[PDB]
RNA sequence: AUUGGGCGUAAAGCAAGCGCAGGCGGAUUGAAAAGUCUGGUGUUAAAGGCAGCUGCUUAACAGUUGUAUGCAUUGGAAAC
RNA sequence: GGCGAAGGCGAAAACUUAGGCCAUUACUGACGCUUAGGCUUGAAAGUGUGGGGAGCAAAUAGGAUUAGAUACCCUAGUAGUCCACACCGUAAACGAUAGAUACUAGCUGUCGGGGCGAUCCCCUCGGUAGUGAAGUUAACACAUUAAGUAUCUCGCCUGG
RNA sequence: GGUGCAUGGUUGUCGUCAGCUCGUGUCGUGAGAUGUUGGGUUAAGUCCCGCAACGAGCGCAACCCUUAUCGUUAGUUACA
């Protein structure tokens, strides 16, 4: 019942996702579920991507590629094997007139990159690595860089039926009564051969007070 | 040399007939006129006793604080020996986890100090009502925390006024191994308290003689003279 | 103790 | 050190909404050269009670002179009801006594003690009781010294 | 539950009193002889235990040596 | 508030009387505690003989209450409710503390005697009450009228 | 084709009420109280003098948007 940070935060607090517009219920869906298609395949189909988000901008026939990933070394990597046959790939699925021309930049150390943290509290998850170590290291990642506010839930299984430990852990500054309060969520899907573990991560990446602008 | 007897005047005098037998040893004789009468031998060697750890705790050259919450007249006067001899104070109830702990109030002296900073970077620098909100704040916080601003380690030696009304400041003392002395009105717990001075306190014209000479007593680790027990001339009094 | 010098 | 734990109490406290839950944990620390300390915790998740525990037992620290590894004269342990005697033992036999009695007596640094407790079985019981026990023990140096002749006879 | 529990609210003080025997009970002087300790003779069988040896390959076990628990008992020891 | 072994004992008396308390500097000298057995009373109700039924009211009836009124209120009414004889011996018959000899912090209120001595208080021998130390009891809580440490004698507890 | 009496996700509910916790320290052999426990104020645990406690987290309010007022950039495909 309770309301998405992450969503509420948008529009008012960050740059756009995907910030591009065309004429309206004529194409409109088949675009915005290709451009999906390139978020669930960096988002699933190599694990060791460490994505941090996803920009596209469509603009008649002429599309830019925005993407921003923590592990560079599997998409460049050696010997130009990946970039050749991701961007044939996509070129494929996306169709034979545009250009891609994809840009790869880091970002400033992202421990506070709730996506990357995700992903590995999964990568414990699948390698049954208990919830307690996992959430203590991917705490300490985040704070000893040094951040605000975190919390973090997980819902499911503990390696057994009748769910009796599923809790929340806060440990920061986190207010939820002011927009000026822009923050970094994550919510993933683990995989176990007991079901399926839904983990929910909220990192604050700090007050932006005196800003009053959206760029 | 010290332990003058002729301008104490007033020395006896306690509420009525609530005496316990543990100071006993200090009452010899039987009193009709429902008071109490010490004997002056006693309280003379009490006073040198006294002198003597005050002393020894000036040679070791640490930190001493103050407390006090009964009648103002004891706040003003021992506020006073505060601008006398440097030293922190208390000018309302005393605060618990101050000497059983010292980080859950450390880091309010840390945030006190940061506010202390900020006051002197800040001139201009802030809205009216966020001035004023800020100084209230520094007014609560000082209202506390003012005189015990000195301490940065677990203070050696303090003093208690009143044995009876600041039980919790003996209390937490004797739990730690550190002393304190005790300016011992009659029908207190003499086990809590280690260094005893059998004297009055409740009534002023007493205390404030006692307060006066143990100032007397620290403030020679200044090298900075006494002022009483060595002077002739009479104390003040005034009351109304 | 009494001796802490 | 070493610092075995000896109870863990699974509990919880029932207010609205149905039941918080809040174990507690019991430890004991000591150096096996006579300081002794105990601790209390509740809390939900184990290891943080673990070390909020042992903290506290460090904090409640003392220590207790030695007699070769036995208590030369009987002592019984008065702790609500719930008395445990501690009898003499020769000069080296080995271990006596229940779980908990026994990590207090190896964990203090005795070899060799005759232990039984008496009344109920609440492991803090006979923690205080113990306590008590061996707390109300004094030299003989202590007798030597409230009598006139201050040496062994 | 003498050694080693209780009887206010958990099981438990008779609703109380007058109150035989029965268990106790202020202090001393002197004789005392039932307890209390020192003395050995009769035993308390032996075997069985407790310890030391001997032997069957050590042990199991058997034997060996002393070991004690209880009443007579004649001297005495003097506080209870 | 005081006595009474317990229950209880309140208008006024006279009588026969019962047990205290206080100084006992007098007298006798261990006669003092308990006492399962044996006896002395026994809150109320009820039982069997005489007064009375003034009020009261178990039961019975009538009227309303709700599906239900043998109870909840009103009207009367049944013995008993007292005074005399013989019973019956059960009470949450409570301080839920068996009965005596010791000692132990205090503090306050209150009844009697002695001297003191207008009432007002100063003490002592005592009882009746709260407060509240150590100490004790699991806790509540007890404390100079112990549930504290002691000790003695009779009873009771070994699960509903 | 199933089983929310395995699940994620989202949502209803008490309720846009106002309370629920934690860190440190303390009383209590323990449960647990402790802060949050008294009063002044509204919508509030809003704030404050306290009080063996000092702080921190969520709770709402502030900046978020819209409307009611005016100064200015623009006067068109509204003014004319």
């Amino acid at each position: 019942q309770k309301v998405n940070s992450n969503g509420l935060r948008f529009g008012i607090n960050k740059n756009w996702i995907s910030r591009w517009t065309a004429n309206s219920h004529a194409q409109t869906a088949k675009w915005l579920i290709e451009d999906e298609k390139i978020r669930n395949l960096f988002f699933v189909n190599y694990r060791n991507a460490q994505v941090s988000n996803v920009e596209i901008e469509r603009t008649q026939a002429t599309v830019d590629v925005f993407v921003y990933a923590a592990q560079p070394a599997f998409l460049i990597g050696s010997e130009n094997k990946n970039i050749q046959k991701i961007t044939k790939q996509i070129k494929q699925i996306i169709g034979r007139t545009t250009n891609l021309d994809l840009t790869i930049n880091e970002i400033g150390s992202p421990m506070l990159s709730a996506r990357i943290i995700a992903r590995d509290l999964a990568n414990a998850i699948e390698a049954r690595v208990p919830l307690r170590t996992a959430m203590r290291q991917s705490l300490i990642k985040v704070l000893k860089a040094g951040a605000n506010g975190i919390k973090v839930l997980v819902s499911g299984r503990l390696n057994g039926a009748e769910i009796a430990r599923d809790k929340m852990y806060i440990e920061g500054n986190m207010p939820l009564s002011t927009l000026r309060a822009d923050i970094d969520y994550a919510l993933e899907k683990a995989q176990t051969t007991y079901g399926v573990i839904g983990v929910k991560v909220w990192i604050n990446r700090g007050m932006i007070y005196t800003k009053g602008l959206n760029r | 040399s010290l332990a003058k007897l002729g301008e104490m005047r007033t020395h006896v005098g306690m509420v009525k007939r609530y005496w316990n037998p543990k100071m006993g040893f200090f009452i010899e004789p039987e009193r009709k006129h429902n008071n109490d009468h010490f004997v002056l031998e006693l309280q003379r060697q009490s006073l040198q006793t006294a002198y003597n750890y005050v002393k020894e705790v000036a040679q070791n050259n640490g930190q001493i604080l103050f407390v006090g919450t009964k009648n103002d007249y004891v706040k003003k006067l021992v506020n006073n020996i505060a601008k006398r001899v440097d030293v922190a104070f208390i000018t309302q109830r005393w605060l618990g986890g101050t000497l059983t702990n010292f980080k859950t109030l450390s880091i309010s002296i840390n945030k006190l100090n940061k506010l202390v900073e900020k006051q002197a970077e800040n001139a201009a620098d802030l809205t009216k009502k966020e001035n004023l909100m800020l100084s209230r704040e520094i007014e609560r916080l000082e209202k506390f925390f003012g005189g015990v601003k000195s301490l940065k380690r677990l203070p050696n030696l303090l003093i208690v006024d009143d044995p009876v009304y600041e039980k919790n400041a003996v209390a937490e003392a004797n739990i730690l191994r550190i002393p304190v002395v005790a300016l011992c009105n009659t029908n207190t717990n003499p086990e809590l308290v280690d260094f005893i001075i059998p004297a009055n306190n409740h009534q002023p014209q007493s205390t404030c003689l006692l307060m006066n000479l143990l100032a007397d007593a620290v403030a020679e680790a200044k090298a900075m003279p006494t002022m009483f027990a060595y002077k002739p001339d009479e104390e003040i009094q005034i009351e109304i | 103790m009494g001796n802490f010098d | 050190f070493e610092e075995r734990i000896v109870k863990l109490k699974r509990i919880s406290k029932t207010t609205k909404g149905g039941r918080n839950m809040r174990f507690s944990v019991l430890v004991v620390v000591g150096n096996r050269k006579g300081k002794i300390g105990y601790g209390i915790a509740k809390a939900l998740e184990v290891p943080n009670a673990i070390k909020k525990a042992i903290k506290a037992a460090h904090n409640s620290l003392h220590t207790i002179e030695i007699h070769k590894g036995s208590i030369y004269h009987e002592v019984i342990g008065r702790s609500g009801a719930s008395r445990v005697l501690l009898k003499p033992a020769p000069q080296g036999t080995g271990i006596i006594a229940g779980g908990a009695i026994r990590a207090i007596i190896e964990l203090a640094g005795y070899s060799d003690i005759y232990t039984k407790n008496l009344g109920r079985n609440t492991p803090i019981n006979m923690i205080h009781a113990t306590m008590d026990g061996i707390l109300k023990q004094l030299s003989p140096r202590r007798v030597a010294i409230l009598r006139n002749k201050n040496l062994n006879e």
